[PDB]
């Protein structure tokens, strides 16, 4: 004990940061291969480590298009999050004037918060995850084919090729694990590249709805 | 174990109302004062403790001796064993082995 | 289908007509093929009916 | 089918348009192989193999 | 409270064994005793009182008819004597029956033949 | 019927919703490409969002729960007593029965069970007064029909083609001749001016028989009038192998 | 009819229907299931959308909007019953171009 | 509630467990023999099974009739009461009782010797009653009180009760149908 | 082939155990896509297989283990001043199980959903024992509540992840390379894959609805193709892959695994007259009329 | 089950070796053999059963279950586990079955007949649901397959 | 788990249940509003001391532990004496002194109706429910759930069993219609006396029967049930068609649903039902045919048995208390489902009872057998159950010897003689479970107690027409059975006088060149149905 806990911390940090890399934010290559002993060097053993503050991270920005667009990652400590803690996060958010942040829960939170997660503000969006999910990166799994989100121009071109109206495309559920991983809202279109049994390849498209 | 009152033949209950605990009836004033200790329970009930410490848990339980496989004999499976049901029945042994693309786990 | 029962019936019948007799095929009993073949060879026919 | 007392139906299409479809699409010649996996189904049966 | 076990008791006999001799006696009846729980009913009654061309007869099958039939019979009371009382040995003297040790019984004349169909009458 | 009746304010016949929500769901309905499945889902959504309210904002009129009180019988629960502070309206309704309480004693034990029973007449004269602007929110297209006509007061007898002479006649015929017979009974009987009790009881059996005409599977029929023999209602000749 | 003492007539079961949707023979299973069994003709009033008789729509008291059709009898029978159960199949029709 | 827990699995000491249990439950206070806490040892609550009514101490075996009677003769030679049940009807006829073919019963016989009990090698038992032998075996074992008493109705109003003793064993007596058939063939 | 299925025997992976559903009942199971099934099976990999390191214990960390034998005996402790429950621990026996449980863990395991008994109610007098003190809850409860406290050794509600069980032999013949696996009979993919020390990235389930909830649709439709083909080939019938690819696509193009039944088909299609011809002829028609649904004929 | 596995192994290899032995002794030009080789009719298992040794009769993939208390027929002693008391048949059809073997053989045969009768409805239903959902789909000129709408 | 008994007698058919929905037991019956914990019925029943109930159920520690929970709810409820219990179950009475006696009456006469009681001495019924509970609790130890297909539990009915109920109904209805008209006439119609003979309505009985036989529908309001398809038109395709039909058995299950149960073949049928003959197709297994040598019993007197049993040492049940039952050396003794006492040294009882039967004092068809797991002795006398004759073996030598067969062949004696002299006896399915049968003489060993008269009599009457059946594969024999009925041949010597809806003949038939011995028994070759090719 305190070595399994640190192992979990290491793995969840790896996964969250990989997710942020995949969404296209600033991240440094030397962090990617941060080893568990490297984590032990940067962060001490569990009894000396303050969970709700040690792992918080906000260096990530949307450098791909806007270095001035920053985001947050938070690691609450209480088994179930309460209204006070999300208010503390949101007021910290207002002090830093940022629009997006990530939430991780060890077990869950109050239903009152669940209701609140839909109505913070149109300009403030908060995404909820569970510790027992990000402990593995679903994108690395063998049954998950490569998803690649694509811009408005690419979709324009695609549905110009087949003479489609966008609603004739097959759907991907808004709440699906991979869609929620990539953080794509309604009306976006995703390209799937399926691995054939042979060297060939098949392509298909789905609409987020 | 169960008790019935000699005077009336109904089941006893256990209670305290004075300096010392008592075995008493609910219909007649017969009672026995327990000064000593009796040593047999009803065998209580709580469900299967499976993932008490699931996954690669602590390393204090490491041990030296281990068995080996008859077919391949690769270097990774140290022993473990388990139990059946309750306080008065035997305990079992399984030899599970796992690299990839197979299904082995010997009893 | 493994109806060996028909193959025997056809031999016991043949050896039964020739000498004016009825043969029996009762369950768990009946005329044994070891006797019927020796009846046929007496009448100039081959002992397996072919 | 097995010729052990079976029965089969028959219909006579009444329109020139229906004749053309029956012959072109449903003919035996066009259906020597089953669409499940493409193996042949119309081939020789017992007593032609022997 | 007592409870009856069977109507007829003819085939039951008490016995007293003794060195060189054994004495029988027919039983008049067998009864079973159980503790009486009527006192809770009495308590219930006290609490409750503190709180506040006729059709074919079928009374033969009703319980309270039997109660009434049994109430007709008057009670009799009896003086108890325990096993500690010498009166018990005094009474116990009556079990032994006098007579010669060797006597040819006049009864039981029936032969085994007669006894077989006697106990098993024709159907 | 029970679905729609759960929506309406019993005082003014309006739908009970905020004006903002009215606008919002109007705009939702104007979304193009409306699908059958979407119609269903939206009916669920609007029912769920509406049931929470209990005051008709248009006239401040309170409304209680609507629930089936008996087989093919509906009751509304406006005059209901509550564990919380007694509503003035129910107290005024409770206190008005003194006359009958004096005439009959069994009124007193069950004066708390006095609610608003729903009869075909009251629903019909209620539905008729729903305003035009509201109907499409109830998801029934005003080109297809109107709620007022959902409750029936007339029937067609089908042609002789779809029920031949010799079944002697088809059971639909024997059903229909019985309906008219019972209808004639009521009208002469009421004209004969007898006691009220039979007039209405007689109407319940007609209601059940009219129900039994459409479909012959209903299992709630009490013992002393349940059909002794099976019969071909309409669905029986649509459904089945 | 179906019997053998009564003169008979065989059945295109739901399995045969599906075999002919196996082949994609669209005109054959129109012929087998309609032309040879229960072909029928009816008059529908385009103005009110429900069927009439003899080129005269009793619902509208006019004959300027009636048009004939060919429809299997059993489907005409279905439209009678539904209209009797107060579930009306108002059918809308157009030129075949 | 704690979460950081390092378990241990190294071998422990049995006498240490014994000492811990001793300290936990062997600190006796039975010296509190005060009046209202006294227990009469002949008034205890009792185990369910009658044979094993020894739930707290101060700190049936197989049998056969030949054994029972011979211990009742050799090892002990005092008086004892037995309860035995006889066949429906005895070999005798109703003695001058004028009879329906009623079964004879012990209630209709006289006093005196009535027969002999015969014990044979290997412990077989027979009741020699007149001209016939009836087999005898012990009955179902009993564990509850069976008191033999005598009811003296001294007067129509009142009488007297005396206990005579208790019954420890039962005997069952049966005709030997095989013997009767062998003697008289059918 | 579905009608041609003879329901052959000796399908038990050559071990006469693991009575998984197979044949036409398995086909019905996949097509219906009902969210609850019988005999779910999960598989996993960790790092390496055979002899003396890092593997077998994982088995004992997630599969069935009652409380039970970890106590050699369960005995009463009544004493004139008071009484309470005691549970013995066989640490030596545990060590041979080498489940990481100890007294303190059992202490922590209690007070979960057990009559809200506080940690102060439970006491540990030694590593070999654990004791819990009775208490009166007053909700039809009193000191004699002892009988309703008889809830510790085999079955009330327990620590760990429930809905898991054991698995048995499945040997291989191809010795050219060394290859082995871990199986599990349970209904929680998220948890088993999420355990420490398991190569999650190659776990699978034969419950399509289970995979969808945990890895998205594309993982779902790959599971359907795998399971149909495995069933057909096991029974020796050969079908082209292009038939199973199209069946799986149609079942999962709307964003969810829609079963081929009355409920799913109503969710897939839209025509009222088509639905009325299949099932539920009464309600579909009456509801259609109420909605004023206009239907094309295509 | 260890014992059953061992008994089933032994009682299968008995039939196999007897099956191999007869076939090696079997003269060429024999008729059943000609049909078996060319694949027109029959198989090697049939030939072995008609000549050498009918196999182990099995119900639901197991030896004959107990039908009386602790035995399959009163003609055998209690708790027996020997081959013949559980369905083994050492008699080829040429040499005929003995009464108990004939009964166990009938017992094994009946399962197939009940199975075939039962299977009529279930697969028909599956086919009805399956096709009713799939019928509309049609390949297009555009190479897409599109639903009806 | 659970248990139930379909208590039924001459007056009415009823049933009872027990449940374990949570761990305590409860009694479920249709006229009781809600299930009642068992101990509540016991206290109302007339035995209130819990110690005594535990004695009734059992003494072994784990059975008592598993019964334990089932009286905590009792001591929660303020239910301590019989009277309170009658009040409780009075409150729970369902209807389609009410609080006290009516509920007593219902329990006395409506629960477990088949066991009797007269003077409210319900000790007997206590034992019965105590046995019933002891089965359920012990049944959880091992999953030996009852096989309802075992033929020891199957009865057969015939023309007489059926016609009886129909005529009794009609006759009762005849009286009741004569009744109410007799009631109606005299008081009002006429002062001078009337007579019933003017109203002996003759049509009522005759119609009631002939429409019942012809239509094959047997509606009876007495049992609120109907039975369909109980008669069929006799089939006259060929000689063997009618003869075959006159030995057919039907089944109650009536193709309700697939259960993979009774359709199969179980060893219990050995020698009682034909293995080969069953209808092919959807009915396969639901319809069966009697073997060649079989008997169906009828009702007995029941008198001398209970008398004799009481002489052989069985003690009366109510003279002993509950604690006795748990001992491992006492056996129970049943009689058609009713408890009759308790006994020790059962093997003496069984051996003597068999011997008295052989001597001819007790009826021939009365069967006695042993169950060792439950340690109960089952004596059975009701009719409708099947039987076979076997030769008796003692100390490895058959009872019958060539001299007897010589006597029989010459004609000194007859079959029935072999029965008094204890050479053959009738076994029954429940009784042949106990003995050991020899199949042929040379297989006799130290223990065989019986010997088959003729094994070929295992097969039926249709299946006996195949030659060499034991050389074919099984499905082939089953096919022939059903096609032998359809063959064309002769019918009977009066066939030239019959005018009938349809009749097939053959011009020049012939008798077989290879013939079975069953062919000679039924005189088949006097009415042949084929031609030699
Ligand atoms: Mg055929
Ligand atoms: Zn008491
Ligand atoms: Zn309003
Ligand atoms: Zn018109």
């Amino acid at each position: 004990d305190d070595e399994e806990e640190t192992y979990r911390l290491w793995k969840i940090r790896k996964t969250i940061m990989q997710l942020c890399h995949d969404r296209g934010y600033l991240v440094t290559q030397d962090e990617l291969d941060q080893t568990l002993e490297e984590f032990k060097a940067q962060s001490g053993d569990k009894p000396s480590e303050g969970r709700p503050r040690r792992t918080d991270l906000t260096v990530l920005v949307a450098h791909n298009d806007d270095p001035t667009d920053q985001m947050f990652v938070f690691f609450p400590e209480e088994p179930k999050v309460g209204i006070k803690t999300i208010k503390v996060y949101c007021q910290r958010m207002q002090e830093e004037n940022i629009t997006r942040a990530l939430i991780v829960v060890q077990q869950g939170m109050t239903p009152s918060a669940k209701q609140s997660l839909v109505d913070m503000a149109p300009k403030y969006i908060l995404e909820q995850f569970l510790q027992q999910e990000l402990l593995i990166n679903i994108t690395e799994h063998e049954l998950v084919p490569e998803h690649v989100v694509m811009t408005k121009e690419e979709v324009t071109e695609l549905l110009a090729r087949y003479k489609l109206r966008e609603n004739q495309l097959p759907r991907i559920q808004a709440g699906d694990p991979v869609a929620r991983y990539f953080g794509i809202k309604r009306g976006q279109v995703v390209k799937i590249i399926r691995p054939s049994e042979t060297a060939g390849r098949y392509i298909t498209y789905r609409l987020v709805q | 174990m169960l008790l019935f009152c000699p005077g009336c033949g109904n089941g006893l209950i256990v209670e305290e109302g004075q300096r010392c605990h008592r075995f008493s009836c609910n219909t007649c004033p017969y009672v026995h004062n327990i000064t000593r200790k009796v040593t047999n329970r009803k065998y209580p009930k709580l469900k299967e403790v499976d993932d008490v410490l699931g996954g690669a848990a602590a390393w204090e339980n490491v041990d030296s001796t281990a068995e080996s496989c008859p077919k391949c004999e690769h270097p990774r499976a140290y022993f473990m064993q388990l139990q059946t049901r309750s306080a008065d029945e035997p305990m079992t042994t399984f030899y599970k082995c796992c690299n990839a693309q197979c299904g082995h786990r010997w009893r | 289908r493994m109806t060996v029962g028909k193959l025997i019936e056809l031999l016991a019948g043949k050896a039964g007509v020739l000498d004016g007799r009825f043969h029996y095929g009762t369950a768990f009993g009946g005329s044994k093929v070891k006797d019927v073949c020796e009846d046929l060879v007496r009448h100039g026919y081959n002992y397996l009916g072919k | 089918a097995d010729f052990d007392g079976d029965e089969m139906n028959l219909h006579l299409p009444q329109t020139e348009e229906a004749k053309a479809e029956a012959l072109v699409l449903m003919g035996t010649k066009a259906n020597l192989v089953t669409p499940r996996n493409g193996e042949p189904l119309i081939a020789a049966i017992q007593d032609f193999l022997t | 409270c007592s409870s009856q076990t069977t109507s007829n008791t003819s085939r039951y006999a008490a016995a007293l064994y003794r060195q060189g001799e054994l004495h029988l006696t027919p039983l008049h009846g067998i009864l079973q005793l159980r503790p009486s729980f009527s006192y809770l009913d009495k308590a219930d009654a006290k609490h409750r009182e503190r709180e506040a061309e006729q059709a074919r007869q079928r009374r033969v099958q009703s319980y309270e008819f039997l109660q009434k039939k049994h109430a007709e019979e008057p009670w009799v009371h009896l003086h108890y004597y325990g096993l500690r009382d010498s009166r018990s040995e005094h009474e116990r003297q009556y079990l032994l029956c006098p007579g010669s040790s060797g006597v040819e019984n006049t009864e039981l004349v029936k032969s085994p033949s007669e006894y077989l169909m006697m106990l098993m009458p024709p159907s | 019927v029970i679905g729609i009746l759960q929506m309406i304010c019993k005082t003014c016949c309006h739908i009970m919703l905020s004006q903002e929500e009215k606008k919002q769901f109007l705009d939702y309905l104007k979304r193009p490409g409306l699908t059958y499945l979407q119609k269903r889902g939206l009916k669920k959504k609007i029912s769920d969002k509406c049931r929470k309210k209990n005051i008709c904002h248009h006239c401040g009129a309170f409304n209680g729960t609507v629930k089936k009180c008996g087989l093919l019988k509906i009751i509304h629960e406006k005059y209901k007593t509550n564990k919380k502070v007694v509503d003035p309206i129910v107290s005024n309704f409770l206190q008005s029965f003194e006359t009958a309480i004096e005439h009959n004693k069994e009124v007193e034990p069950l004066l708390g069970r006095a609610q608003e029973n729903l009869n075909p007449l009251v629903v019909l004269n209620l539905f008729k007064r729903i305003p035009a602007e509201d109907v499409p929110l109830l998801l029934m297209n005003p080109e297809a029909g109107k709620p007022s006509d959902l409750i029936l007061t007339r029937l067609l007898v089908p042609p002789l083609c779809i029920r031949p002479s010799v079944v002697n006649e088809d059971d639909l015929t024997m059903k229909l001749t019985e309906i008219i017979f019972l209808n004639d009974v009521i009208k002469k009987h009421r004209i004969s001016g007898a006691k009220t009790q039979m007039i209405m009881e007689d109407w319940d059996f007609l209601q059940l028989q009219c129900a039994l005409y459409i479909n012959s599977e209903l299992s709630g029929i009490p013992l002393n009038m349940a059909p002794k023999k099976w019969t071909r209602g309409f669905v029986q000749r649509l459904k089945g192998k | 009819t179906e019997g053998r003492s009564r003169d008979g007539g065989l059945r295109l079961g739901e399995m045969e229907r599906d075999c002919l949707i196996g082949y994609g023979a669209s005109m054959l299973l129109l012929e087998r299931l309609m032309i040879s069994s229960d072909a029928f003709e009816v008059d529908v009033c385009g103005q009110c959308g429900l069927l009439g008789y003899s080129g005269w729509c009793h619902y509208c008291k006019s004959s300027c909007h009636v048009s004939s059709l060919r429809i299997p009898y059993a489907c005409k029978l279905l439209f009678q019953e539904l209209q009797s159960m107060n579930i009306i199949p108002r059918l809308k029709l157009s030129k075949y171009n | 509630r704690p979460e950081v827990i390092q378990s241990h699995s190294i071998f422990e000491q049995g006498p240490a467990e014994m000492m811990k249990k001793k300290g936990n439950w062997d600190k006796t206070v039975d010296v509190s023999d005060m009046g209202p806490s006294h227990i009469i040892n002949i008034k205890k609550e009792k185990r369910e099974t009658d044979e094993e009514t020894k739930q707290i101490l101060r700190m049936l075996p197989k049998d056969v009739s030949v054994a029972e009677l011979l211990r009742e003769l050799s090892l002990t030679k005092e008086e004892e009461l037995l309860f035995l049940q006889l066949p429906d009807t005895l070999p005798g006829q109703p003695p001058t009782q004028d009879i329906a073919e009623n079964a004879c019963t012990l209630a209709d016989l006289t006093e005196g010797q009535v027969g002999k009990l015969l014990i044979r090698k290997s412990g077989r038992v027979q009741l020699l009653l007149g001209k016939v032998t009836l087999d005898v075996t012990m009955g179902t074992a009993c564990s509850f009180l069976q008191e033999l008493v005598s009811v003296g109705l001294g007067d129509s109003r009142t009488g007297e009760m005396t206990v005579l003793g208790h019954v420890k064993h039962k005997l069952v007596c049966s005709p030997d149908f095989e013997s009767l058939l062998d003697h008289k063939h059918r | 082939p579905g009608t041609q299925m003879t329901l052959k025997t000796f399908h038990f992976a050559g071990v006469a155990s693991m009575n998984i559903t197979l044949g036409v009942p398995r086909i019905k199971e996949i097509i219906n896509a009902s969210k609850a099934i019988s005999t779910p099976i999960i598989t996993a990999q960790l790092d390496k297989d055979d002899d003396a390191d890092y593997a077998r214990l994982v088995k004992g960390r997630i599969e069935k283990t009652l409380l039970g034998e970890i106590s050699e005996y369960i005995e009463e402790v009544f004493l004139p001043d008071d009484c309470f429950i005691l549970v013995k621990l066989s640490l030596e026996r545990i060590r041979l199980l080498r489940l990481e449980v100890n007294a303190e863990t059992v202490r922590y395991s209690i007070c979960t959903s057990k009559l809200r008994v506080k940690p102060g109610d439970v006491a540990v007098h030694g590593e070999a024992v654990v004791c819990v003190t009775p208490r009166e809850n007053s909700k039809s409860s009193m000191y004699y509540v002892l009988q309703f406290l008889k809830e510790d050794l085999p079955k009330v509600v327990v620590q760990g992840i429930p809905e898991v069980s054991r698995a048995v032999i499945h040997i291989d013949e191809q010795s050219g390379k060394e290859k082995y696996k871990l199986l599990v009979e349970g209904d929680n993919l998220r948890a088993v894959m999420a355990t420490h020390g398991v190569k999650g990235t190659r776990t699978t389930s034969n419950n399509t609805y289970e995979v969808e909830k945990t890895l998205g649709i594309e993982a779902a439709r790959t599971t359907i193709i795998n399971e149909i083909q495995y069933t057909m080939v096991n029974h020796g019938m050969s079908i082209d892959r292009r038939h199973v690819m199209l069946l799986s696509d149609l079942m999962t193009y709307k964003g969810e695994v829609l079963g081929i039944t009355r409920f799913g088909l109503a969710k897939m299609k839209e025509s009222v007259l088509m639905l009325a011809s299949f099932e539920k002829t009464a309600d579909h028609l009456f509801d259609a009329a109420y909605f004023g649904q206009k239907d094309s004929v295509c | 089950e260890t014992l059953e596995a061992l008994i089933l192994k032994e009682l299968s290899v008995i039939r196999d070796h007897a099956g191999s032995a007869c076939l090696r002794e079997l003269d060429k030009s024999n008729s059943p053999l000609t049909m078996a080789l060319c694949g027109s009719k029959g198989s090697f298992i049939n030939i072995s059963q008609m000549i050498a040794c009918v196999g182990q009769q099995a119900i639901s993939g197991s030896r004959v279950p107990d039908g009386f208390e602790n035995r399959s027929l009163p003609h055998f002693e209690k708790h027996s586990k020997l081959p013949a008391a559980k369905g083994f048949v050492a008699n080829s059809f040429y040499s005929g079955l003995t009464p108990t073997e004939f009964f166990f053989h009938t017992m094994a045969g009946r399962e197939g007949l009940v199975d075939t009768a039962v299977k009529t409805a279930e697969t028909g239903y599956m086919q009805r649901r399956l096709v009713k959902s799939l019928e509309d789909l049609c390949s297009q000129y555009d190479l897409t397959v599109r639903s009806s709408t | 788990v659970g248990a139930s008994v379909t208590s039924s007698t001459h007056e009415k058919k009823s049933r009872t249940n027990m449940a374990v929905k949570q761990g305590r037991f409860y009694l479920r019956h249709n006229t009781l509003s809600e299930d009642i914990p068992i101990v509540i019925i016991f206290k109302a029943m007339g035995v209130e001391s819990d110690q005594e109930i535990v004695q009734m159920i059992g003494t072994e520690e784990h059975v008592m532990a598993a019964f334990g929970p089932s009286l905590e709810e009792c001591q929660k409820a303020q239910i301590f004496t019989q009277m309170q219990a009658l009040k409780y179950i009075g409150n729970k009475v369902r209807r389609q002194k009410t609080k006290i006696e009516e509920a007593r009456e219902l329990l006395a006469s409506t629960i477990l109706t088949h066991v009797p009681v007269k003077e409210f001495n319900f000790r007997a019924k206590c034992i019965y429910t105590a046995v019933m509970v002891r089965r359920v609790i012990l049944a959880q130890g091992d999953n030996k759930v009852d096989d309802r297909d075992y033929y020891g539990n199957k009865r057969l009915e015939l023309a007489g069993q059926l016609l009886s109920l129909l005529f009794e109904d009609l006759f009762k209805k005849f009286n009741s219609e004569m009744k109410k008209i007799a009631d109606q006439v005299i008081p009002k119609q006429r002062a001078a006396q009337f007579d019933v003979v003017k109203h002996m309505r003759q049509d009522q009985i005759t119609n009631g029967m002939v429409n019942a036989i012809s239509t094959g529908n047997w509606s009876l309001k007495r049992f609120k049930m109907d039975r369909q398809g109980v008669t069929q038109v006799l089939s006259r395709l060929s000689y063997i068609s009618a003869l075959g039909m006159m030995t057919r058995i039907s089944s109650q299950f009536e193709k309700t649903r697939k259960v993979s149960g009774p359709r199969s073949l179980q060893p219990s049928q050995w020698g009682m039902l034909c293995p080969s003959d069953t209808p092919e197709g959807e009915a396969c297994g639901l319809v069966k045919n009697l073997a060649l040598m079989t008997h169906i019993t009828t009702d007995m007197e029941d008198g001398p048995i209970v008398k004799l049993a009481s002489n052989l040492g069985v003690e009366d049940v109510n003279l002993l208390c509950g604690e006795e039952l748990s001992y491992p050396n006492v056996f129970l003794v049943f009689l058609n489902g009713n408890i009759l006492g308790v006994i020790r040294d059962h093997k003496k009882l069984v051996n003597t009872f068999r011997l008295m039967r052989r001597a001819g004092y007790i009826n021939e068809f009365v069967s006695i057998s042993t169950n060792l797991t439950d340690r109960c002795v089952y004596i059975s006398s009701d009719g409708g159950r099947l039987c076979r004759p076997y030769i008796i073996v003692k100390k490895q030598k058959p009872a019958v010897t060539n001299k007897h067969m010589e006597e029989l062949a010459q004609g000194y004696r007859n079959f029935e003689d072999f029965l008094h002299e204890s050479l053959v006896e009738y076994l029954d399915v429940n009784e042949e479970n106990d003995c050991n049968i020899a199949l042929y003489e040379h297989t006799i060993n130290k223990d065989t107690t019986h010997l088959e008269i003729e094994p070929f009599t295992l097969l039926g009457v249709c299946a006996g027409l195949i030659p060499y059946p034991h050389h074919n594969q099984s499905p082939r024999n089953t096919y022939q059975c059903a096609m032998g009925k359809q063959a064309m041949g002769t019918i009977g010597y009066n066939q030239r006088n019959r005018i009938d809806t349809l009749m097939y003949l053959l011009a020049y038939p012939q008798k077989p060149m290879v013939k079975t011995k069953t062919i000679e028994l039924i005189e088949f070759e006097k009415l042949p149905a084929g031609q030699n090719a």
